[PDB]
């Protein structure tokens, strides 16, 4: 079962690199045991990504990935894997593991950048995978897949992709009830190599007449 | 004379022959030489070639073990790939388990341990390779040197192969903990080309690495503009 559970990760192409989103909560059920937990993961030279669903798992994958990073690293003889082969090897692990009906029970959005070939993809906790200009997991794919789908652009700046990066996750944060104010938007690029923002909060709209007054009355609300 | 035919005979001397039978393959192989420096570690071995054609950079004999410590083998390059990839399992093995950089001194313990378990098994050639370990750790750096009997031992100064007395009394000369890294490269370029035997081989080719803080404590080649340097260097000394 799935006990320290993460939520949306959602995923936008943009010019000159890649960016993800993801807020820092860790939900037990329904208490949000957790608001500090990093979930987000530079991997490897070229590559990015974050994952979803069980906390645990997710730490899993990343020892996996950094025995793999760095075996691959200790060859030195000039070639690495970029973001197509780390994220075909993540559908491997993940499809093997569901064959064994003892999944890894994370979605991960796995993304990046090599030779100026942009990649970014998703897999699930049962190896479905698809690769996409933007990738979503969880409410992230109701809530913000729709909003990705209507606004994104070929060549996104990287402050629209930030603007529109955040209004996908502030509409998650109005509507998700697993979603904590915190949250990172990682930023990759070529040349520049992976990059993730502080923690931060994003700022909430709540006055509208209509709330402070359900119906409307002098006496009843 | 029946007591030198395996490994687990015991001769009356007390000795057991076939671990100097790999000794002596050692010996015979090219140069490895190791420092440790004031604040790094610079290795630097002496491939030798025998063709023309052998494209510079080929069967490379320093080979990184981990992110934070490398290592440089003599004799059979075939058997030290073998200690090689047994020292990056247990690093790897060591970071799963307890989940922090495997200790220099574990590791260089560990893969003495484990070239000495090839020298217990009846069924087993024993390794004809020793090597050089000099990973960095935040106990600084740290050379070992490991010999195919299984005897490894933390050094100032290391070197293996045919060059091991010249390499020696070579480095006995030197002021180790004064002097640091883009030095080390000097003096290791100097001594190589001192110790080639032309009479003996012919164009060789001088590899080195080294773990510093300016390689913010990893392993990796150096620099080449420095190696050219520091042949240019060598060269004028041995004039």
């Amino acid at each position: 079962y799935p006990y320290v559970t993460g939520t949306s990760v959602i995923g936008i192409k943009y010019k000159d690199g890649i960016l993800i989103a993801a807020d820092m909560g860790g939900s037990y059920g329904s208490t949000l045991r957790y608001k500090s937990v990093e979930r987000l993961k530079g991997i490897g030279k070229h590559s990015l990504l974050g994952a979803s669903g069980e906390i645990s798992d997710f730490q899993e994958l990343l020892r996996y990935l950094d025995d793999l990073i760095l075996y691959d690293n200790m060859w030195d003889d000039g070639n690495s894997f970029g973001p197509k082969e780390v994220h075909n090897y993540l559908t491997r692990v993940m499809y093997n593991r569901r064959n064994k009906f003892n999944p890894l029970w994370n979605s991960l959005v796995l993304g990046g950048v090599k030779n100026g070939q942009k990649y970014l993809g998703t897999v699930n906790m049962i190896g479905v995978h698809y690769q996409d200009n933007h990738v979503a997991t969880g409410f992230g794919n109701h809530l913000a897949v729709p909003i990705l789908r209507d606004e994104w652009k070929e060549d996104l700046s990287f402050e629209d992709g930030v603007r529109l990066l955040e209004k996908c996750m502030r509409v998650l944060l109005y509507r998700d009830r697993s979603a904590v104010n915190k949250l990172q938007i990682a930023k990759i690029t070529e040349e520049g190599g992976v990059t993730i923002s502080p923690p931060y909060s994003l700022k909430t709209y709540w006055e509208f007449a209509a709330f402070k007054n359900p119906t409307a009355g002098a006496e009843g609300s | 004379t029946g007591y030198d035919l395996s490994v687990t005979t015991f001769s009356p001397d007390g000795r057991v022959f076939q671990i100097e039978y790999a000794a002596k393959a050692v010996d015979n192989s090219g140069t490895a030489v190791g420092i440790k420096c004031k604040d790094g570690i610079v290795l630097g071995v002496e491939k030798l070639i025998q063709s023309k054609m052998m494209l510079p950079g080929s069967n490379r004999r320093i080979h990184s073990v981990h992110r934070h410590s490398g290592m440089a083998v003599a004799g059979l390059a075939a058997d030290g790939r073998q200690i090689v990839a047994r020292a990056k399992s247990e690093a790897t093995n060591y970071e799963s388990v307890y989940g922090e950089a495997v200790p220099v001194k574990e590791l260089a313990d560990r893969v003495a341990s484990y070239v000495h378990l090839c020298t217990l098994y009846w069924w087993l050639r024993p390794f004809g390779c020793g090597v050089i370990l000099g990973g960095y750790d935040r106990d600084g750096p740290q050379l070992y040197m490991v010999e195919p009997s299984g005897i490894s031992y933390r050094y100032f100064g290391a070197a293996i192969g045919k060059g091991k007395q010249a390499a020696k009394t070579e480095i006995e000369k030197l002021k180790l903990s004064e002097m640091t890294c883009r030095e080390g490269i000097i003096e290791v370029a100097k001594i190589i080309y001192k110790v080639h035997d032309e009479a003996k081989d012919k164009a060789f080719e001088l590899e080195m690495s080294w773990i510093c803080d300016e390689s913010k404590r990893e392993h990796q080649k150096v620099p080449d503009n420095l190696l050219q340097e520091a042949k240019a260097a060598a060269t004028a000394a041995l004039e």
